[PDB]
């Protein structure tokens, strides 16, 4: 054999496949978090490719890596690891959306309280060895050579908007309503004398009931996280068509 | 005459710097970014979207919406020059006019006019323009444009707002402050009707 | 079979071919994390 | 006190073409069209359109709120 | 309002239940008929999937007996009634409980 | 009412019109079709030809997108089976 | 009010039922059902013909292909045309 | 108000209605009903006079005058027909 | 007013003031014009006799063709009442 | 009560109607109609002359040279000059 | 409103288990029956998987005794209608004690 063929090959077989897992990583809710240092995620790249490289089938040959098209290879690696991670981190900023709508309207960080929740519903529930699961299968029904993010996975990943919009809305509707409704009664019980008013006065209350309401947020959120981790897994599995 | 391997590999790293660059001066991306910032805005959440996502659909967004010009690029540049059938000159250049095509469907003439008289140059086509005056016009329009989208965008949540301050001030309670009532009326208004949707088809579908 | 010379070509190709790999990888994602970081 | 009652009342009836009305004007003020859009007169005009269709129910819901307080 | 995911499955795949109940009661052998379905999830995160499964118990006429035919016919509708869970995974029991299909 | 449960009415949609057509059919009294498993109470007397129970899974299978022919069973009051599944 | 899936099925049915009474004028029969299954687009065509009569292989033809070209896809071989009696017109 | 997908569907109905009136003045026609698919298809049904059978010549003129009433659905993409079944177009 | 709703509102405006013009020829009793947005078609009740001749209904093609902006020539199709085909499309 | 479009039209409304009764005070005509379409622009004119009399080759290209001047756009070779007899006297 | 996914489960248990003893109470040997199950847990690791069981209590009729047909046949009906369950975990015993089916 000559010898050019061996190590390009393991290289090729390695780094493609290293990428998309990195990638993915980098845009993850856990992994790709500030806490963690760079080599640290570094080091786990490279460690989970080598541990799930029997499973990873082999790369075409056809594909110089010191050419245009291995150029567009490791382009297309990385926009399908983003695609995951992205997902994972429209999770997290919906509850988010959760917290700060419950804030907002609670005459009021509290987004904090709920995206660190919902972090730990993502570690307690095993969401990081799905995400791990679900790059490693899409090696199998996506592989690395032919195959890319056509159109409709960017238009479908471009609507998640108002998937958060909607799902923040669900999970905060009868709170939000609880919140309106005890206020305008605040306001029409009051109403009577103009003297008291609320301003600072409403500020105290508002937020009293507000953070109670949360209280009750906190009891039933997980329901909520379990349909919507549904949700957001079918989707992937829709981007790495499996 | 053709560039060698040494420097078509040069002009090819020198690209992916100015990548980022590409993206908000010459595609899609700033247009979006805007009109999501006026619906962020329009809203009364301040950051509650976040930096991140909003960022991150309009670069899905745009991928979605440069998929025919990227694709034409593939076909027409990178397919000969892949197989050897053109040298690098004519791949870039190749390259370069779908570019300078999506660029002007997306812009005015009162701007490139504004523009070409600016550089003090002498054209009579705006087909043959250079794309160093092309930018700044196809910017100055896309800005102009997602004003005028979020200036629409706008006026449905203005409308909400002002119904509900003065249903509360002709109750009575001038106590009140409209915002926190108004709130869960516009989110609920923005779901039920899929408020995202029909701003994906509007924004999408506005470059044709 | 093989000579130092297939060996030497061998080993240039490979290092030729890693580095490129990994710059263009390091080149996307700082343009990446460009984008991220952003006034939106 | 009877003011904001009589309003929630008309808030039963009245307030569901309400808020067919503001369903309207946000289904119709998202879905633009690009002649629409590069054209600002055309914006002008919806954007008149949409303010006068609300004032007339609006202004039936107000009308009930200030009919009952004289009452 | 106010049933989640889970619950809402169920209410799907016992109404089916009563529905297909209700298509062996037309049959002139069975007089009254209930079906036990068992349908795990896809779960494509584990490797192995215990496999769904039917077990059908019907209250019959006074008389009657079925040989091999009106069983099989029985077991090839319900199994083609519901997605997926093959027709050898039905078990069928009657009064008497004398063994009509394996699963 | 949201997603699942449209769906599943748009399913009983197909049920109902599919059952009301075939009840023009001069030998079947009654249809019931599960979304498929297909269940018919004839006339009083008779027994369908193949090429009724032919004509029946072929217009079964041309009303659903999906239910490839072969998928089909047919069922009747006497519980003869006419196709497999 | 009426959702998206609603209005599609009203607008199939909608478009079912036009087309059975443009079917209605026909000579030979007297009265049809039109099914449609839009996502390969399907189509079931059932009609009851006057008190005799078979229709022949253009008749049925005519009726199939008129079908076909009404609704979007659905190519000419993807509709089955059937009757009360039971006796098969057309494959699919 | 006004649905998106109700007033396009409104837009075909207007447009069939209209050609019905037009082919009402034809001597050999009674009676026409068009059935319109936008991707385009056509499928049109007619009711003629009490006996005749329409030539040739007067089914193409009628067929290119609807391809090019509406835009796209070339002239071949329509399929005409009449009470007792006789195709004039292949679709 | 809605968009789609103007634009099919000034076609019907120019399709009548097209008809009403057309109706000064001797030749012809009663026209209706249909557009296609690009095509034309233009289905005429006519007199009580004579016949249009090439040059007659190449005019009438032309004129049409020349009110609205493109749908070059080669694509109006007429008819009359006996509906006898006068232009390919 | 007024719009974009709409005003646009009645512009060239205005302009149709000037344009004919600049074109009534021709000896040979009596009664003139103008059709505009600005966006390549184009027009068409239809005349009823006198009882009878026929309009020379220099009436019509003074007619049609009056037409294209008076508009923007559509140059004196895009314009359909037709007459009550429907003698065509210019392409487009 | 507000239940644990756990009591979700156990709530569904309930429900699938009546059904099951009512299934069981039109057998003309059987009078009553109670029912009882055992949820899995699906470890890859061989140590630590359980897999899922069932215990049936039957009260007979006054007298009669079961054969062994009969037992299979309530076995089986058993184990097809709840996913896994595989007939070898079945404990089934009767009113005087007796032995039927091991676990």
């Amino acid at each position: 054999e000559y010898p050019t063929s061996v190590v390009l090959d393991w290289i090729a077989n390695y780094f493609w496949p290293y990428v998309r897992i990195s990638s993915m990583l980098m845009v993850m809710t856990v992994t790709g978090a500030r806490f963690v240092s760079p080599r640290i995620r570094l080091y786990l790249g490279l460690a989970i490719t080598f541990a799930v490289m029997p499973a990873i089938p082999a790369v075409p040959q056809d594909i110089e890596l010191l050419s245009f098209r291995g150029f567009m290879t490791i382009a297309e690696q990385m926009i399908i690891g983003i695609a995951m991670g992205m997902v994972t981190q429209f999770m997290i900023q919906t509850f988010v959306l959760l917290g700060q709508i419950l804030g907002m309207q609670s005459s009021l960080l509290l987004g904090q309280l709920f995206m660190f929740l919902t972090t730990m519903f993502f570690l307690a529930t095993d969401g990081h060895l799905k995400m791990l699961q679900l790059v490693v299968f899409s090696f199998k029904t996506l592989p690395i050579g032919s195959g890319s993010l056509n159109a409709v996975d960017f238009r479908e990943m471009a609507g998640w908007l108002g998937i958060m919009f909607q799902t923040a809305l669900s999970m905060s509707l009868s709170g939000i309503i609880a919140l309106l409704t005890i206020n305008l009664s605040f306001g029409v019980m009051t109403r009577a004398a103009p003297q008291l008013n609320i301003f600072s006065l409403g500020f105290a209350f508002a937020l009293m009931v507000g953070l109670l309401l949360c209280w009750y947020i906190l009891a039933g959120l997980y329901s909520h996280y379990e349909m919507f981790w549904t949700v957001g897994e079918a989707q992937i599995c829709r981007l790495i068509r499996l | 005459e053709d560039y060698s391997v040494t420097l078509q590999i040069l002009a090819l790293m020198t690209m992916l710097g100015f990548l980022p660059a590409m993206v908000i001066l010459m595609t899609s991306f700033t247009r979006i970014v805007v009109v999501m910032s006026i619906l962020r805005q329009a809203m009364g959440l301040q950051q509650t979207p976040s930096n991140q996502v909003i960022i991150g659909i309009a670069l899905f967004l745009t991928f979605f919406v440069m998929s025919p010009v990227l694709n034409e690029i593939n076909d027409k540049a990178v397919q000969p020059y892949l197989n050897e059938q053109v040298t690098a000159r004519e791949a870039f250049d190749a390259a370069q006019a779908p570019m300078k095509a999506f660029m002007l469907k997306q812009t005015r003439i009162k701007d490139l006019e504004t523009f070409v008289t600016m550089s003090g140059e002498q054209v009579d086509n705006p087909e043959d323009v250079s794309m160093a005056v092309l930018i700044p016009a196809f910017i100055t329009s896309e800005l102009k444009t997602a004003f005028q989208i979020g200036f629409m965008l706008f006026l449905p949540f203005l409308i909400i707002d002002l119904v509900v301050a003065s249903v509360l001030m002709a109750m009575g309670m001038m106590m009140l402050s409209p915002m926190i009532v108004s709130l869960p009326f516009k989110l609920m208004l923005f779901v039920l009707v899929d408020g995202w949707n029909l701003i994906l088809s509007t924004l999408a579908g506005s470059f044709a | 079979d093989v000579s130092l010379s297939d060996v030497m070509i061998a080993r240039n190709k490979s290092s030729v071919a890693f580095d490129a790999t990994v710059q263009i990888r390091n080149k996307l994602v700082e343009a990446y994390k460009d984008l991220m970081n952003m006034p939106v | 006190a009877s003011v904001l009652i009589v309003g929630a009342i008309s808030l039963m009836w009245f307030g569901e073409a309400l808020a067919r009305s503001l369903f309207s004007i946000m289904s119709r003020l998202f879905d633009l069209q690009r002649e629409e859009i590069f054209d600002t007169a055309k914006l002008f005009d919806i954007a008149l359109g949409a303010m006068t269709d609300l004032l007339f129910p609006l202004f039936l819901v107000l009308a009930t709120l200030f009919t009952a307080a004289m009452i | 309002f106010g049933v989640s995911q889970r619950l809402e499955q169920e209410r799907l795949k016992l109404s089916r239940e009563r529905q297909l109940a209700q298509a062996i009661e037309e049959m002139k052998q069975v007089r009254k008929a209930r079906v036990l379905l068992a349908l795990p999830k896809h779960s494509v995160f584990v490797r192995h999937n215990q496999e769904a499964s039917a077990s059908v118990f019907l209250t019959l006429s006074t008389g009657t007996n079925l040989k091999q035919q009106e069983v099989d016919s029985i077991v090839d509708m319900v199994a083609s009634a519901v997605p997926g869970m093959k027709t050898s995974r039905i078990t069928v029991t009657d009064q008497h409980g004398r063994l009509l299909s394996s699963g």
